[PDB]
């Protein structure tokens, strides 16, 4: 039995044509306080993976050190580790999901909700979810927290089905990202500006971008609203 | 201590090609308990059908209240009332008890006298009206009801054809039921002429 | 409080109610009759809550004289049961409702028939040929589906009753020490002494 | 726990620990069990290089299991003991769980399995 | 919320954000918490929008009925009508309210209201749940007798630090300047403010 | 659930409806709640439907063993027993199941044993089993006798299970018959409700509350 | 305090023929308002010629549905690469739900396949164990509604023979393939339409003794 | 529930979806949620069904009352200091959330009113389950200077968004224009993209399938 | 499991336990023998917790019998409550404790002597001239304080004790079904059949 502490927002992502993208801003909140700014809940893992976590930061930092100790450990005995037999998105999540399911059947979560994005060895995209249950699942689209409630809609507008992704381009689907992390900006108290921004791609490979903030924002609008009604100045 | 499902029972109403059904169950108990199998649950004021399931004890107080709020509206406005004036009627009798409410699940079944257009309504128990072209349910296996009619009904549907939906809608939602059940009566309802039927159905 | 048993047959109302008055762990009474004659031909049984069992069967008793008194006329079974049944309704949704059961046992004179009548404390009424309260029920209704005939003699409807306090006596944890029995028909009501 | 092994196979495919075993029943007193039409009878042995005893008290040679089984043996005294007090528990036992007594072969399989384990776990002889 | 009321040289300037808030979500980041009671006196809210809002309209109400009557009514007297409605009505209200007039004889006045019902007559005023965040920074920086530009700056920087670290607080920062002249309306977007 | 088993002079009959619940929800009608557990040992389940089966699936596994080992059937005293010891061992951990034991064997004579959850276990010659309990009761006590003919003892253990099927909500979909003599059970077929409801009114002339 | 169990919605339909036997379900997930995937699958080919679904709390209807897929390998393993009869099967998972008696998995399970003599079987399971063969189940959210559905439509519940004074019941007889689609499909489409956790997809698994095939039909995604 | 309200050049557009739910059950699956308060203000009501109707039913009706004693057409913050101040006094118990909008003699106003008894002023709201798949597309899609049919196409947008990822939502959508110096026109089912399609199967039964004890013939007639 | 009463008189222990087996509304059983043999001249009778009752008594005579074989020696009464105690002592103070409340009655062979003890669930013994556990004693100990004598015969003590069942028959809410009689005296164990 835990309650979080530290605590990340949205993680929102999703396919398009070549790979995949997925993105979170870089706070660390302390209840209604936005306590850290310069958080990456982020996490690449090799080069063809991000692992995007949402929830408790401490027990993300501990899913960091996993993920940063699975890497080493794969390196061990085998002359292929950067080649055939390198760590792919789908051992990464199936390592992740069974460490959240094992920890919820002993009363003691991992207080999270992860995405892991990536491009597999095929050329194939990967995209799925887990969170602190350990419940599990694959959309064109996935989203944590107000991300699920704003987000999906939004991106489901580009990709709704399976057969939209490849006419899905790169720029397009970034554009939709960075569109949905402005409207997160918008209307999650728990939210920042600055947010770090993943594509994971089968041709380009892994591109990750930091330090980005959201801009082009309608506030002007603001000020012609007055009162809650009747009130005229 | 759930008002709604202590007594038990169900109503469902269906429109036809001029003509309306409504039918219910039999049975009234006391939790597992069964007391009654002649417990009628649907009654009528002039040619205006009303079901009412849930807590018993209000099922009769409302009945007793309509009769006498349309026998009132017959003297005063020297004819019957009809069906969407009764539903209105009703939405407002239950909201007036908004904040200690009758609980009951009311379904208005019947045909326009002066239209001739078939009516049927449903109603929670603060007075919402759910109007419908199709179909209405009611009562502690509304869920099986739902999930019968939805597949079962078709629309403009003969008085006998009608009769066979209606009746299996309710019988079969009823064997799935444990407070439903003992028994089951259906009334078709046509412009100026009315069918009632005593249903066979498994008593347990 | 806790067994009244009634039944209806072809000529008469027989109603059977527990003589034992019990509070924690002492019996104080075994001689107790839990009913009321609201008229000449309307017996009304009852069982509940301590206290508002009789302070509720005497109040209606009270009106129903009142009534009989201001008309020179007895109410029907029928009118009695209803009378009884909006009190109990209107009773429900007061500050501290009536926690009482009643069985109302009547013969009409008018058709010439005997009638019974279960009410519970909610204000749910329900004419039966047979009927019971508490966990009673639980025991005499099945036994009654079995042995009932709507035809049977007064006579038969004791033996049928006899058969229901004997399962009673067998079955139930608690010693309710035996019944008073009162028959309802066409010559009024009255006791039987030996049952 | 001390483990060790100590009764084992010998080249000529025997249990010599088992088998020395056997040799400290044939030092002990004679035991002698016949079964008649409707009885059984057990005798038994009592050297007589022991005067001054105290018959009242020394433990006699045939023990009761329950009250219609009993035991006789012949060996070491003090062993005996072990396997008479596992036959009582497990005498009880058996009344608690089956309502109804040990049969004679039940009683003796149990004991029997008792020596058999004897044979083959680590660190007892 | 974050709302504050400040006095100075020419008058009182009260100060707010503009974000709402059920839970984590944002019902409305274009509020405008600074609202008019009568021409030249108004006030900030913070706690409940239904409560606070109903407050206000019976307070302005009040001081209608009081100016057809008696005249223009002072600075006190309408925080003594929001005082009896939150003092009153304790058990049943959350709102914490600054009240800020502007009287030709009395100059600029500021009075805050919190919970309890209590009155408090201040030099500036800060409250709502971001105001926990600037009580050093405003104590440091907060001097009498300022200009307006002076006490415009002072209310941007504060409000800002503010909705940078209350989740509670945030959008544009809306101000009211109320001085001799009359009443001037004031706002500040994200893109000006954050940066500071 | 109802259940019963009675003893008489032709042995034991053993009744049992074939309803499952979950709350109010039915959610079946074709439950066999007579385990066989071997050609002269019969169970009845109420209760809780996994833990009921589960540990009486286990007790026919018991019973076996027992005869392996000790080259004999299991008398229904230590099989009721075996059970009864196990659920006691669970005893507050929130097991629920009601249970008769019933069997012949040559030492006992045709033998019944109730067992429950709480760890009650009761030999008797009238048992009644569930939430229809009381009305199967009402039936067979007001009717039983020592000497019933093997033809109405059968009738009769039908004819309670019918009656609670009737009034307890949570009973009924079919009666399942068992009779056991001196030579095993012998399986009297499974009787639906729906058809032997109307049967027995017609026949019987009784269950007169019920619309004809 | 945190709360070890969720409910991912949904709902699942096992129909049993003659000589086959069908295992549907939605390919929707879902938690509270919220769409997680349209398309999810749920219903298994977990080889010898037995499908399964585990419908509620998705965590634990895939860590049971992971758990038979290996207690089917090493069925093989232990017993000469024998084929798991569908009966064996279902007491197999009846240890492996009631195995966790004490901290349940929160699922109603359906298996579905041939039985010894090649004739279709369907088994259904409750949360902690109890199972039950039936020529018909549905399970899952909407299980209320389509299964009264299934009573009166696979088994001819409450139908009697015209004419016949209700006397003579509707004899019992075996569906095809095609009928059996039929009735899978109006029964998703008409629990798509009253529950809100049912829609966007659905997929059909059938089993004949050739194999295990697959059908997929679109629902409604409102 | 989900609804929206957009203004735009010349007046106010306000939308509503269709879906009524009793627990995880479709109650009705085409229910009016846009309420005339007046012939030119219009309402849309999410939450407490009963409360949505029968508060906007009787400040509508003292509106009119109103209207006649003034012999004045009614105004937009007439019906919002009427609801709000109902609405406060019973302390949010009357669960009635609405979008408020119209046209009056001052000009054209869109508000949103709280079960507590709050209320906001905006160019673009919305209220509901829904709210947040609606508010996605709006905060995406709205400008400053929208036309009529850019206004309609903009909350018909959202009131979709609703529709298909918001389980509390679904079906048709309803939408009323409020513009300028010309009557309101209510577009009743402006939106059908949710319609059954055909079943697979017809369910009509034979005549005499069903069993009858009894027949008679009931009087209506007096 | 309700009534359990004892009596110690000159030269024997009679012990007489209710019948009656009930759950919830049903008595399941009315010729329950809620005692158990410990020795040829000890007898414990037990009320408590369900299934807790005959699981302990059982477990106390299984040791005592093993006791009996392995010493070829009869425990005194004395020896026997004591062991008794000790095992309610350990128990109160473990996980699942065992419910369960005891009479102990014996005759002392070297002593010649008969005894009677009292021992709750709890570990709490009590040598006793006549004892009760449950309701029974508000009605039974203030009867005897007056009635008994301790010269008195069997046959005394018998009338003595049917004195009690009359009075708890009388006040008693629950219907115990009868008891069954026990005396325990120089040449053992034996039941009376007819009470
Ligand atoms: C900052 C934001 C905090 O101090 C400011 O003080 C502003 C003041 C401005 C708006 C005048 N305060 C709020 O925005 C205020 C915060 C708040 C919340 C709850 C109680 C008191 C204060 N927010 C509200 O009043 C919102 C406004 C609505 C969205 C228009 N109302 C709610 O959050 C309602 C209030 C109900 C209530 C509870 C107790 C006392 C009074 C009112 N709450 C809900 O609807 C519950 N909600 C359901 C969904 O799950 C989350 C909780
Ligand atoms: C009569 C018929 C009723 O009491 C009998 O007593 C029968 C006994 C027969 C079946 C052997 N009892 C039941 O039918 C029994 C009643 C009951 C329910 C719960 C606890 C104890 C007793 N019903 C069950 O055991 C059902 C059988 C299924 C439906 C075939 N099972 C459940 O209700 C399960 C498991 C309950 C449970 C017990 C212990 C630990 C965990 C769970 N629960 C569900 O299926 C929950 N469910 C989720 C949403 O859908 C509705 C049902
Ligand atoms: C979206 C669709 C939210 O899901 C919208 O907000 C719509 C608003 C439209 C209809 C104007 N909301 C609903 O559909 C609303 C959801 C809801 C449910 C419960 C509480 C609040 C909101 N549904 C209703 O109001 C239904 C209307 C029916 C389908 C006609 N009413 C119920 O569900 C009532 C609730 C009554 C109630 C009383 C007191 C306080 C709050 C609510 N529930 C029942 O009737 C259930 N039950 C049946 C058995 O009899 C006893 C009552
Ligand atoms: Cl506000
Ligand atoms: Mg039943
Ligand atoms: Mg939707």
């Amino acid at each position: 039995t835990q309650q979080p502490i530290v605590t990340g927002t949205s993680v929102i992502s999703m396919k398009y044509d070549n790979g995949v993208i997925i993105a979170a801003d870089n706070l660390g909140s302390y209840g209604s306080l936005l306590r850290f700014n310069g958080v990456e809940r982020l996490i690449p893992v090799g080069d063809n993976t991000v692992v995007g976590i949402s929830g408790d930061i401490s027990d993300m930092q501990h899913i960091e050190r996993l993920l940063k100790d699975l890497v080493t450990e794969n390196a061990y005995d085998n002359p292929l580790a950067d080649a055939e037999e390198a760590l792919e998105p789908s051992y990464i999540f199936e390592y992740l999901a069974t460490v959240m399911y094992q920890r919820r059947s002993k009363m003691n979560p991992l207080w999270n909700a992860i995405i892991v994005a990536g491009v597999q060895s095929n050329g194939d995209q990967f995209l799925r979810y887990v969170n602190l249950l350990g419940v599990t699942y694959s959309s064109p689209t996935l989203a944590t927290g107000f991300g699920a409630h704003m987000a999906n809609p939004l991106l489901r507008k580009v990709v709704d089905r399976e057969s939209d992704i490849p006419k899905t381009t790169v720029q397009v689907a970034e554009e939709a990202i960075v569109n949905a992390m402005r409207v997160l900006y918008y209307r999650d108290a728990r939210s920042s500006r600055n947010f770090s921004l993943a594509i994971i791609d089968k041709n380009t490979g892994l591109t990750f971008k930091k330090n980005l903030q959201v801009e082009n924002m309608k506030w002007d609008f603001a000020k012609d609203i007055k009162g809650y009604g009747t009130q005229k100045i | 201590s759930d008002p709604s499902s202590i007594n038990g029972g169900i109503v469902v109403a269906m429109t036809g090609k001029d003509c309306v059904a409504i039918a219910c169950d039999l049975r009234l108990g006391s939790q597992s308990l069964g007391v009654s199998n002649k417990f009628e649950k649907i009654f009528h004021y002039g040619h205006v059908f009303l079901g009412i399931t849930g807590l018993a004890t209000d099922v009769t107080t409302l009945n007793e209240m309509f009769r006498y709020k349309t026998n009132l509206y017959k003297l005063k406005e020297e004819r019957a009332i009809e069906p969407e004036t009764f539903t209105q009627l009703v939405s407002s009798s239950l909201y007036e008890r908004r904040f200690g409410p009758y609980f009951v699940g009311p379904v208005v079944a019947g045909i326009n006298s002066k239209s001739g257009k078939p009516f049927i309504a449903g109603f929670d128990l603060i007075g919402c009206i759910d109007e419908a072209k199709d179909f209405i349910v009611s009562g502690t296996a509304s869920d099986q009801l739902f999930g019968m009619c939805e597949s079962l009904y078709e629309p403009n549907l003969e008085p006998e054809d009608l009769f066979e939906t209606i009746s299996q809608a309710l019988l079969n939602a009823a064997d799935r039921d444990a407070l439903s059940g003992w028994g089951a009566v259906v009334y078709i309802i046509k412009k100026d002429e009315v069918v009632k039927r005593y249903l066979k159905m498994r008593q347990d | 409080m806790d067994i009244i048993l009634g039944i209806r047959v072809q000529d008469s109302v027989i109603l059977a109610s527990s003589k034992a008055v019990t509070r924690g762990i002492s019996v104080l009474k075994d001689s107790d009759d839990k009913t009321r004659q609201l008229s000449p031909h309307t017996l009304m049984s009852f069982a509940g809550e301590a206290g508002d069992t009789v302070q509720f069967a005497e109040y209606i008793q009270a009106n129903i004289q009142l009534y009989s008194i201001r008309e020179d006329y007895e109410l029907s079974p029928q009118a009695v049961s209803s009378f009884v049944r909006q009190e109990l309704a209107k009773s429900i949704r007061s500050r501290r409702p009536y926690q009482v059961n009643v069985l109302i046992g009547g013969y009409d004179k008018k058709k010439n028939k005997p009638e019974l009548y279960q009410i519970d404390y909610l204000g749910t009424k329900v004419e039966l040929p047979y009927g019971a309260h508490g966990y009673s029920g639980f025991y005499t209704f099945s036994l009654l589906d079995h042995h009932y005939r709507p035809d049977m003699t007064t006579e038969e409807g004791l033996d049928l009753l006899k058969l229901c306090v004997q399962e009673l006596e067998k079955r139930m944890p608690m010693d309710f020490k035996g019944v008073i029995v009162k028959i309802v028909d066409k010559d009024g009501i009255r006791q039987v002494d030996d049952f | 726990g001390y483990d060790r092994a100590l009764s084992i196979f010998s080249p000529d495919g025997h249990i010599f620990q088992v088998e020395y075993a056997l040799e400290a029943v044939k030092r002990g007193t004679c035991a002698v069990g016949v079964k008649g039409k409707n009885c059984v009878v057990l005798g038994c042995e009592r050297r007589s290089t022991l005067k001054l005893q105290d018959t009242r008290i020394t433990p006699s040679k045939v023990s009761k299991i329950d009250s219609h089984v009993v035991l006789s043996f012949s060996g070491l005294n003090a062993d005996s003991r072990i396997l008479i007090e596992k036959a009582r528990v497990e005498a009880q036992s058996h009344r608690l769980t089956l309502e109804d007594p040990v049969t004679v072969e039940y009683l003796t399989r149990y004991v029997a399995g008792v020596q058999q384990r004897y044979t083959q776990s680590g660190g007892v002889r | 919320t974050s709302i504050m009321a400040v006095t100075f040289k020419d008058g009182v300037i009260l100060g707010a954000d503009s974000r709402t808030t059920t839970g984590a979500y944002i019902a409305n980041r274009v509020t405008d918490k600074l609202t008019r009671v009568h021409d030249k006196i108004w006030c900030c809210r913070s706690g409940s929008a239904a409560d606070t809002q109903a407050i206000a309209d019976i307070v302005q109400y009040h001081l209608e009925l009081y100016t057809s009557q008696y005249g223009t009514p002072s600075t006190e007297t309408a925080a003594s009508v929001f005082k009896e409605l939150c003092y009153e009505n304790k058990d049943n209200l959350t709102a914490g309210i600054i009240v800020a007039g502007y009287d030709d004889k009395n100059k600029g006045e500021v009075y805050t209201i919190p919970l309890g019902g209590s009155v408090h007559k201040l030099p500036y005023a800060i409250a709502g749940s971001g105001s926990t965040f600037i009580y050093g920074y405003c104590d440091k920086n907060f001097r009498e007798n300022m200009s307006k530009e002076e006490t415009v700056d002072f209310i941007k920087h504060s409000l800002s630090q503010a909705i940078k670290w209350d989740g509670s607080s945030g959008g544009v920062i809306r101000m009211v300047v109320l001085t001799a002249a009359g009443v001037e309306r004031l706002i500040f977007y994200p893109d000006e403010y954050e940066q500071l | 659930t109802t259940t019963l088993a009675f003893r008489f002079q032709g042995g034991i009959i053993v009744a049992v409806d074939s309803r499952a619940t979950a709350g109010n929800w039915v959610a079946s009608q074709t439950v066999k709640k007579v385990i066989e557990i071997n050609p002269f040992l019969l169970g009845t389940i109420a209760g809780g439907a996994a833990d009921c089966q589960f540990w009486e699936t286990w007790l026919g596994s018991q019973c076996r063993l027992h005869e392996l080992r000790e080259k004999e059937r299991i008398s229904v005293a230590a099989a009721s027993k075996i059970l009864s010891n196990l659920v006691y061992q669970y005893k507050g951990a929130g097991l629920s199941m009601g249970t008769m034991i019933c069997g012949y064997t040559r030492k006992e004579g045709p033998t019944i044993y109730y067992v429950d959850s709480d760890g009650t276990r009761l030999k008797g010659d009238i048992f009644c089993v569930g939430s229809g309990q009381t009305f199967a009761y009402g039936v067979l006590d007001s009717n039983y006798k020592w000497d019933l003919s093997v033809e109405d003892a059968l009738y009769l253990g039908k004819r309670s299970i019918l009656a609670a099927a009737h009034r307890d909500a949570y009973s009924g979909g079919s009666v399942n018959l068992y009779h056991v003599t001196e030579d095993g059970w012998i399986y009297h077929g499974n009787h639906d409700v729906g058809e032997l409801f109307w049967k027995v009114k017609e026949e019987e002339g009784s269950f007169n509350n019920v619309i004809g | 305090q945190f709360n070890p169990y969720g409910d991912n919605g949904g709902t699942i339909l096992g129909i049993a023929g003659e000589d086959f036997a069908v295992l549907a379900g939605d390919t929707r997930n879902i938690t509270d308002y919220s769409i997680n995937s349209r398309y999810e699958p749920k219903v298994f080919d977990c080889g010898d010629n037995i499908v399964m679904s585990a419908n509620g709390f998705a965590a634990d209807g895939d860590a049971l549905v992971k758990r038979f897929k290996n207690s089917v390998k090493w069925y093989h393993f232990d017993h000469n690469d024998k084929k798991l009869s569908i009966n064996s099967a279902a007491r197999n998972i009846q240890h492996l739900l009631y195995g966790k008696r004490f901290f349940p998995y929160y699922v109603h399970t359906i298996i579905a396949g041939l039985d010894e003599d090649g004739k279709g079987a369907v088994y259904s399971f409750d949360p902690v164990g109890s199972y039950e063969r039936e020529q018909c189940r549905a399970g899952g959210a909407a299980a209320s509604l389509i299964m009264p559905f299934l009573d009166n439509q696979v088994n001819f519940k409450n139908q009697y023979e015209p004419g016949t004074n209700g006397k003579v019941k509707k004899p019992l007889k075996y569906l095809s393939v095609e009928e059996v689609i039929k009735l899978v499909r109006d029964s998703f489409t008409s629990a798509t339409e009253r529950h809100i956790q049912v829609g966007d997809g659905l997929e059909i698994l059938i089993v004949t003794k050739d194999g295990v095939r697959k059908e997929f039909y679109e629902l409604k995604r409102d | 529930t989900t609804i929206v309200g957009v203004k735009f050049n010349n007046g106010v557009v306000i939308a509503a979806d269709t879906r009524s739910t009793q627990g995880p059950i479709v109650a009705d699956k085409n229910c009016a949620k846009l309420h005339r308060i007046s012939p030119k203000i219009w309402c849309a009501g999410a939450g407490t069904a009963a409360d949505t109707e029968a508060v906007t039913q009787l400040i509508g009706s003292n509106i009119e009352l109103h209207s006649l004693y003034t012999s004045r057409e009614p105004r937009v913050v007439s019906a919002l200091q009427m609801l709000k101040q109902h609405l406060f006094k019973y302390q949010g118990h009357i669960g009635a959330y609405l979008i408020v909008a119209g046209v009056d003699p001052t000009g054209s106003h869109l508000f949103s009113i709280h079960a507590h008894g709050s209320t906001d002023v905006g160019y673009y709201l919305s209220l509901g389950s829904g709210s947040l798949a609606a508010m996605a597309v709006l905060e995406s899609h709205w400008k400053q200077d929208l036309t009529k049919e850019e206004a309609i196409k903009l909350a018909s947008d959202a009131i979709q968004a609703g529709i298909w990822n918001d389980l509390g939502s679904g079906s048709n959508v309803d939408v009323c224009v409020m513009e300028i110096g010309k009557d309101a026109e209510y577009l009743r089912n402006y939106l059908t993209p949710n319609v059954r399609e055909e079943k697979q199967k017809s369910y009509k039964f034979p005549r005499g399938t069903t069993a009858v004890l009894k027949e008679s013939i009931v009087n209506i007639c007096d």
